[PDB]
C-alpha cells in the first residue's frame, strides 16, 4: 500500500506540473497583449510631443 | 508607510543627537536586508540560527516602526 | 591590406553622414575592376543620428523617433552597392582590359540595440535590407560564451 | 506650356507653371534634358505644384524647364510584357531591348463599380492538394502568405504560375515592392531554368529607389493585370511584400509634411490599402486573384499595418519549418492555414466535412504525439493507435510532386483535381485504404497512384 | 561698435548690431551699466545675433547698449588657479581677493589631432574591491560612474579622490557642473582641513545658476586642465555630474529655434557631447586621468544621454538601484560594469580568471533567483543549492565600508589591496568558506575580517 | 453698437465691433436674425472678439449683424425653478409654460472666501455596506464616483439619490451634463409619478447638444444651488457626469488658438476644474452636499482628467471592471476607495479598526494572486489559507442588492444600517462564520440573512 | 423592405465619415411620421478611422490613440 | 509658531506659480538674522502644472509631457 501510494504521488505530481506549465503560458499571453498595447502608446505619445514641439518652433 | 530600502538621507548621522545616532546605527540597511531575506526564505524547509535570528529581529523592528498620527515622541 | 576611413565624434555631422559613402566608393574601385573587397561600417546607427541632426536643423518634417521620411533610403542607397557583378559587367567597365573575372564588395554593417530591442526604427530598416543577421546576446556573453 | 523648378528638397520638387496651364493631381511631368520624371501630389496655389521625383534628384537645379505629359504615369500592357523585367515607369530593366507594346494605360483608376461585381462565389482550382482542401482560394480573392525563408516560397509561386497558364489559359504578374536586387536577379534565373518566365510579367521596385517608386510599383503591376483581365482571363497578381507598400506610403507622407497618425503611420493608411486592394476582384469579364506575402512588425498582430491588411484577406497560407524537415512538400500547415470560403454554404457539405475531418485527425494526432513522447507508445489504446496510423497516411497524402520541382524531387510533376482530392482524403478517413503501408501515400498525384505504388 | 538688446525670452537674449560690426560665434559681449556677460550662439541675419546670459536677467531691459569684447570667454590659467574657487567666467568666488594670473585662455578649442593621441595602459589600484576586481582603471584613461539618483556617485567619487588625489604628485582640477551648493562647500572645507587644497583648482556652477553658466563650467574647468597637460604634466580631472552639461543644452535648445529630437533632447546632443569628450584626453605632451559621474534618468540605461556617453569612456562603472535597495554599498553592478583593461595581457591570467569566475556564478544565480521565490530552495539540485550559497556570499563580500561614509554607516572605513581582493574571491569560489554563515561577509573589508566576524 | 461676424469655424465665431464698443469677456451676444446666443471668451485686438456659440452654427454666414447684451448669460433662480426642466440658457424645456422668477443671476461668479468656509464632520449614513464601511460620507461634503464605461456610476448615484432623500427634507438640484437623453426622461417621469418632483430643480445639456451647451450647463445648475445655499438652506447637488464639462473644453481649445498639453488636453485643464469645483462648497450661511459621477477614459485612472479631479473631493469611491466581471455589485474597490471621515476621532475606534482589518485582509489576498494562479491554494501556509478563506467571504459580503437594480434581476433591494455593517464584517474577521460556505455571503443584505442562506 | 447605403473601402474618407448620418436621416423619415424603423451601421470603428484622417489632414491636435478631441461627439 | 501661505485651486495660475517663492522669502527673514525656520511646500507638482499653463499660453516651445524646457530651473 505504501509503495503503490508513492507511484500515485509521482503520477499526481506529473499532472500538477503539467497544469502549472500550462497556467504560466496563459499569464505570459495576457502580459504580451498588455506589453504590445504599452509599446504602441509610447510611440504615439513621442510623435505627439515631436509634432507639438516642432509646430511651436 | 516609509519604504526604508528606497528612502535615504544625504546628511546621515550629522543630523542626529549622540544618543539616537549610536542606538539607530545600521537599522535602515538591516530592514532592507530583512526584506530580501524574508522573501527568499518564504518557502524554505529549515533555516540556520543566523537566518532564524535575523528574521525574528526584522519582524520586531518592522512592528516597532509603526506610529499613530498626532502622537509625536 | 586595409583602408581606414575615420569620422570621429568631434567632426561635423556632415562628415559623419558622408563617411560610409566615401568608404563604399573606395571599396567599389576593386569590385568594378574584377576584384573582391570587404567593408565594415562600425555603426550605421551613428550615421543615422548624424543625418537626423542635419534634417532637423534644415527644418525637414520628422517621423517616428524624429527621423526624416528618407532614413530607409539613406541605408538602402548605401547597402545595395555591396554586390557581386558578372564577367560581362567587368569586361564592359574595364573596356576589355579584365576578362573572364567577376568582381564583388561584401558588407558587414554594425547596429547597436537598446536592451535587446530589435523593433526600434533604424534596426528594423537594416534587418529588412540585409541578406542575414548575426545576433549577439548579453546573457551568453556574461555566461562565459565570449563569441 | 512648360513650367520651371522653383524649389528642391531631397525627393520633393516644387514646379511653377502659367496660371492657365497648371497640371492635374497625379499627372506625370518630364524635366527637360534629363531622364527624371515627377508625379504631381498637390496644387499649392499661384501656379505652383508639389511633386515627388521617380528617381535621384542629384545634379538638378532651380530654373530648369519642366514639361507636362497631359496624363498620369502610363505603362505598356498586353502579351508584349510577358518574360520581361520593368521598372515603375514601365521601362525595360533587362538588356533585351525595347518592349513591343501596341497600347499604354495610366496607372491610376477607380475600382470596378457595384454593378460590375461578378456575383456568385467561384473557387480557383490550384491543382495543389493541401491548398485546394484546407485553404481554398476564391476567384478574385486575396491570399496572405506567411512563413520564414528556405521553406519553399519561390517554388510555390512558380507552381501556381505554371498551373494558371497551362491548365486555365491565364497569365501572371509579379510586383516586387521593395525588391532586393540580388534576390530579384536569382528569381529571374530560377523562372528561366524552370521554363515559367514566358508565362509571367515582372515589375521590380528595388530597395535602392526613392519612396515614390516603391509606392507606385504595386499600381504598375496591377495595371498590367487589369489588361489581361479585360481579355476575358483569370489572372494571378503576386505582391512580393504588402508591408513594404505600407511603409513606402509612410515615407512619402512624411516627405509631404502630413501630420502622422497612431504608431506613426500615415493618416491615409486605410484609404491607401483600400485603393490597391479594391481593384483585385472578380468582374463580369474575368478576374484577378492575388497572393501577397505578409510581414508582422514586432510579432504584434494588433499593429496598424497587419490589422489594416487582414481586413482585405480571404485566405491565409502558413508555411512551416517543422513540416519541411519531415521532407513533406509543399510545407503548408493544415492547422494554422485558414480560408473564409471553408464554409458549408460556400463549398458544400461534402467538401466541408472532408476538410474538417482531416483537420480533426491531424489536431488529435498532434496531442497524441506529446503523450507518446513523454509516457511512451504503450499508454495509447487500440482506437488511438488506429488514429495515429490514419494521421500518418493523411499527413503523407498532403505531399505532392511539382513540375517546377522535378530537379529536386526527380519524379514527374502532378496536377490534382478537386474531385480527386476530396475522394482521396474521404476514402482514407473512412478507412478504405487502411491495408496500404504509409510510404505508398508519399509523393503521389491521387489515391489511385497510391494503390499502384503499394504493389512495388 | 555697440549693439542694442531687442528681445528677452527666458535665458535667451537677442541683440542688434550695425551690419559692418556683427560679433563672431562664441564671442563674449558685455551689457553697459549691468554686471552681465552674453555669449553669441547664432547669427540670425539682418545684423541680429542670439545669445545666452552668464548672469541673472532680472536687471535687463530692451534698448540697453551692448559691447563686443573681440574674443571668446577668456579665463585665468596656470599655477595661480591652485587653491582657489572660481565661477564660469573665471572670477574668484572665495574671499581671497583677485587672482594673480599671468595668462588667459579662451574656453573654446579644437580636439587634439589623430597623430597626438596617447596609448598608455599602466594599471591604477583604487583600494575598492569591486572596482579593482571587475573595473581596473589605467593612468591617463577615462572613467565613468553611471547611476540614478541616490545610488552613491558622490560617495564613490569622494572615496576615489581620497585614495588617488591625496597621494598624487601632480595637480588636480574639480568641476562642479549643476551640483548642490552644500556638496561644494563640504568638499572645499574637507580639502582645506586635509591640507590638500594647494594641489587643487576648483571651478563651480551650482544648479541655482542661469543656463549659460551650467552650459560652460565644464569648458572652464577643462581649460585649466589643458594648460597643465600642455605644460607636460600628469593631471587629475573630476566632474561631479557631466549630465548637467547636456541638460543645460536641453533647457535652451527650443528657444534657440531648434526642433526637438527623440525623448525631447536637442538634435545636436551627440555632437555637443563629442566636442567636449574628445578634449578630455591624454596626449604625447602630457596626461589627464579623469573620473566623470554620469546621471541616469529614472535608472534607465537606454535613455539617449547615458546611451551616448558609454562610447567615450575606457572604464564604465554601473551603480544599480536594485543592489542599493538590498542595503549593499558601493552598489557596483558586477555584470553591467566593464573596463578596456580587463585583458589577460594587461592584468595576468589569475586576476582575469577570478573576475570571470565571479561573473559566471552571479549570472547563473540571477536565473535561479526567480525559481526559489515560487518553488523554494529545497526544489533545486545538489549543484544549484551549493552554487546559490556561494553566489549570496560573493554578493555580500563585494560590499565595503568607506572612510567618507562613516557618517552613514557608523562603523570605521577599510582599504583593501588588489592581492587581498583576489585571494578573498578565489577562496569563496573554491569553497574555502562554505562553513561560514552568509552574514559574516557583509560590510567587513578583507577576507580575514569575514572569518573573524563569523565567530561573533 | 452692433458688430459683424468675420469668421466661423465649428462652434467658435469671431465678431468685429467698433474700437469704442468692444464687449467684455463672458458677455452674452445675440445674432440678429437667427437669435443664436454667443459667449465672448477672448479679446483678439483691433475690435475683434472670439466667442463660443450656445447652439448649432449650421446655416450661419459671414457678415451677419451681432448685438451685445451688456451682461453675462443670466438664469432664473429661487422657488420658481423647482419642479421644472431648464436648458443651459435658463429656458423652460418641459412644455409647462414660462418660469415665474423674481430675479435672474449671472452664471459666472467668484468662489466663497477663506473666511466663509464651514468646518463639519457630521456622518451621513448611505445604507450601502461598502460605502458606509471604507469610505463614509459627511453632510455638506463632496463625493466622487470614479469609473470606466458600463461599471455602474448612474445605478450607484440613483441608489444614493433614493437613500439620501429619506432623511433630507430640503431642496435638490440635478445637473445632466453630456449624458443620455433617455436617462433624463426616465428620472423626470420617476419623480413626477412619485410626487417628489416639486422638491427638485432639473437642468439638462445632454450628448446631442453642441460643445457650447455642454461647456456651460454645469454652471447653470450650480448657480441655482448657490441661491438656495445663500438663503441659509441645506441643498443636495447631483452632477450626472463632471468629465463631460472638461471634454467640451478639449473639443473647443484648438479652435481658441491654444497649444495642446499632455495627451491633447487644454493647457487650462486644472484651472477650469478649480473655478467650478471651488463654488461647489458649504459656507457659514448654508450647506451643499454633492455627489458627482466621474468618467475614466479607457479605464486609465492616471489620465490627466481623473487625476486632477481626486484633489477636489472629501470621499473617493472607485468602481472596477474586474470586480464587476465577477458579478459583484456595487463593484467598489475597497483598496482604491477612501474618505477623510475614516478617522478614529470622527467614526470611533470600533468602526475604524473594522475598516482597517478589512483592508489588511484584502491587501494580503491581492499579493497571493500569481502564486494561487500557478500553484493553487494548497501550497500556501496554514495562516495564509485561513486569511484567503476570510478574504473570499469579505469580497462576497461587500455585494448588495439595490432597490434601483431590482429591474435587472427581480431580487428585492436591501437597506443596511451602519450598526449591522460593522457587526457583520467584525464577525467575519474574528472567525465567528468560519463554518459557513463562501456562497452564503453573496447578495445578502445583513449578516443574519447570510446565516439563513447557509441553511439551503 | 430595406434601404442600402454604401461607402466602400476605396471611396473618399468624407463619404465614409458622412454615410451614417445619411442613413440615419433616411431612417428618421419613418420615426417622425409615427412609424418604426431599424438601422445597422456595419462598422462605426471604420467611421472613426475616416474622421481621424480628415482631422489630421486639417492639422487638428490629436488625443488618445491619435483620435480627434471630438471623436466622442461624432 | 506658523505662517500659512495659500494659493487655492480657483486663484490665478500666476499666484499658484509665485506662492512657493513668497513663502520662501517669508522663511528667509529668520535665516538671514541668525535664526532657524522650517518650510513645507504642499505640492511642487501643482506649481509645475501652473507654470506649464502660463508657458503654453505665452507660446513658449514645449518638451517632455508638454512641460517647458526650464521646469528643472523653476
Ligand atoms: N517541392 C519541393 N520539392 C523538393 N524540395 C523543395 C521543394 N520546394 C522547396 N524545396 C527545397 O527548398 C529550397 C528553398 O526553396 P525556396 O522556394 O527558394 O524557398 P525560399 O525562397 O524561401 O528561400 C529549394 O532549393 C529546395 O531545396
Ligand atoms: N559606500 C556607502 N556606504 C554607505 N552608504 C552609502 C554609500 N554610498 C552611498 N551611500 C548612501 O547613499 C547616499 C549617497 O548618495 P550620493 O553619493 O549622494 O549619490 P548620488 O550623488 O549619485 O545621488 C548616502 O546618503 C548613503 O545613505
Ligand atoms: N447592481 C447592478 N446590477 C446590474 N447592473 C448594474 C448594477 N450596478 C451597475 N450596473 C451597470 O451599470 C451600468 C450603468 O452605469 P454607467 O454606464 O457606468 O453609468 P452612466 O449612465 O453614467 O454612463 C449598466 O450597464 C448596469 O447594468
Ligand atoms: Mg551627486
Amino acid at each position: 500500500a505504501v509503495v503503490e501510494n508513492n507511484a500515485c504521488e509521482q503520477a499526481a505530481r506529473m499532472i500538477a506540473m503539467k497544469n502549472a506549465t500550462d497556467n504560466a503560458g496563459e499569464l505570459i499571453s495576457d502580459l504580451q497583449l498588455i506589453y504590445n498595447k504599452a509599446r504602441q502608446a509610447a510611440i504615439t505619445q513621442e510623435i505627439s510631443e515631436i509634432v507639438g514641439g516642432a509646430a511651436a518652433v | 508607510a516609509v519604504n526604508a530600502g528606497i528612502s535615504v538621507s544625504r546628511v546621515g548621522g550629522a543630523a542626529q543627537t549622540k544618543i539616537i545616532k549610536k542606538l539607530s546605527g545600521g537599522i535602515r540597511t538591516a530592514l532592507a536586508q530583512y526584506r530580501e531575506l524574508a522573501a527568499f526564505a518564504q518557502f524554505a524547509s529549515d533555516l540556520d540560527e543566523a537566518t532564524r535570528k535575523q528574521l525574528e529581529h526584522g519582524q520586531r523592528v518592522t512592528e516597532l516602526m509603526k506610529q499613530k498620527q498626532y502622537a509625536p515622541m | 591590406n586595409t583602408i581606414v576611413v575615420a569620422a570621429s565624434a568631434s567632426e561635423s555631422a556632415a562628415l559623419q553622414y558622408l563617411a560610409p559613402y566615401s568608404g563604399c566608393t573606395m571599396g567599389e574601385y576593386f569590385r568594378d575592376r574584377g576584384e573582391d573587397a570587404l567593408i565594415v561600417y562600425d555603426d550605421l546607427s551613428k550615421q543615422a543620428v548624424a543625418y537626423r541632426q542635419i534634417s532637423l536643423l534644415l527644418r525637414r518634417p520628422p517621423g517616428r523617433e524624429a527621423y526624416p521620411g528618407d532614413v530607409f533610403y539613406l541605408h538602402s542607397r548605401l547597402l545595395e552597392r555591396a554586390s557581386r557583378v558578372s564577367e560581362e559587367y567587368v569586361e564592359k567597365f574595364t573596356n576589355g582590359a579584365v576578362t573572364g573575372k567577376t568582381g564583388s564588395l561584401t558588407a558587414l554593417p554594425i547596429i547597436e540595440t537598446q536592451a535587446g530591442d530589435v523593433s526600434a526604427f533604424v534596426p528594423t530598416n537594416v534587418i529588412s535590407i540585409t541578406d542575414g543577421q548575426i545576433f549577439l546576446e548579453s546573457a551568453m556573453f556574461n555566461s562565459g560564451i565570449r563569441p | 506650356s512648360s513650367g520651371r523648378i522653383v524649389q528642391i528638397i531631397g525627393a520633393v520638387i516644387d514646379v511653377e507653371f502659367p496660371r492657365d496651364a497648371v497640371p492635374s493631381i497625379y499627372e506625370a511631368l518630364k524635366v527637360q534634358g534629363v531622364e527624371t520624371t515627377l508625379e504631381v501630389q498637390q496644387q499649392l496655389g499661384d501656379g505652383v505644384v508639389r511633386s515627388i521625383a521617380m528617381g535621384s534628384t542629384e545634379g538638378l537645379k532651380r530654373g530648369l524647364n519642366v514639361d507636362s505629359t497631359g496624363a498620369a504615369i502610363s505603362v505598356p500592357v498586353g502579351k508584349a510584357t510577358l518574360g520581361r523585367i520593368m521598372d515603375v515607369l514601365g521601362n525595360p530593366i533587362d538588356e533585351a531591348g525595347p518592349i513591343g507594346e501596341e497600347e499604354r494605360w495610366g496607372i491610376h483608376r477607380e475600382a470596378p463599380s457595384y454593378a460590375d461585381q461578378a456575383g456568385g462565389n467561384e473557387l480557383l482550382e490550384t491543382g495543389i492538394k493541401v491548398i485546394d482542401l484546407v485553404c481554398p482560394f476564391a476567384k478574385g480573392g486575396k491570399v496572405g502568405l506567411f512563413g520564414g525563408a528556405g521553406v519553399g516560397k519561390t517554388v510555390n509561386m512558380m507552381e501556381l504560375i505554371r498551373n494558371i497558364a497551362i491548365e486555365h489559359s491565364g497569365y501572371s504578374v509579379f510586383a516586387g515592392v521593395g525588391e532586393r536586387t540580388r534576390e530579384g536577379n536569382d528569381f529571374y534565373h530560377e523562372m528561366k531554368d524552370s521554363n515559367v518566365l514566358d508565362k509571367v510579367a515582372l515589375v521590380y521596385g528595388q530597395m535602392n529607389e526613392p519612396p515614390g517608386n516603391r509606392l507606385r510599383v504595386a499600381l504598375t503591376g496591377l495595371t498590367m493585370a487589369e489588361k489581361f483581365r479585360d481579355e476575358g482571363r483569370d489572372v494571378l497578381l503576386f505582391i512580393d511584400n504588402i508591408y513594404r507598400y505600407t511603409l513606402a506610403g509612410t515615407e512619402v507622407s512624411a516627405l509631404l509634411g502630413r501630420m502622422p497618425s497612431a504608431v506613426g503611420y500615415q493618416p491615409t493608411l486605410a484609404e491607401e490599402m483600400g485603393v490597391l486592394q479594391e481593384r483585385i476582384t472578380s468582374t463580369k469579364k474575368g478576374s484577378i486573384t492575388s497572393i501577397q506575402a505578409v510581414y508582422v512588425p514586432a510579432d504584434d498582430l494588433t499593429d496598424p499595418s497587419p490589422a489594416t491588411t487582414f481586413a482585405h484577406l480571404d485566405a491565409t497560407v502558413v508555411l512551416s519549418r517543422d513540416i519541411a524537415s519531415l521532407g513533406i512538400y509543399p510545407a503548408v500547415d493544415p492547422l494554422d492555414s485558414t480560408s473564409r470560403q471553408l464554409d458549408p454554404l460556400v463549398i458544400g457539405q461534402d467538401h466541408y466535412d472532408t476538410a474538417r475531418g482531416v483537420q480533426y485527425v491531424l489536431q488529435r494526432y498532434k496531442e497524441l504525439k506529446d503523450i507518446i513522447a513523454i509516457l511512451g507508445m504503450d499508454e495509447l489504446s487500440e482506437a488511438d493507435k488506429l488514429l495515429v496510423a490514419r494521421a500518418r497516411k493523411i499527413q503523407r497524402f498532403l505531399s505532392q510532386p511539382f513540375f517546377v520541382a522535378e530537379v529536386f524531387t526527380g519524379s514527374p510533376g502532378k496536377y490534382v483535381s478537386l474531385k480527386d482530392t476530396i475522394a482521396g482524403f474521404k476514402g482514407i478517413l473512412n478507412g478504405d485504404y487502411d491495408h496500404l503501408p504509409e510510404q505508398a501515400f508519399y509523393m503521389v498525384g491521387g489515391i489511385e497512384e497510391a494503390v499502384e505504388k503499394a504493389k512495388k
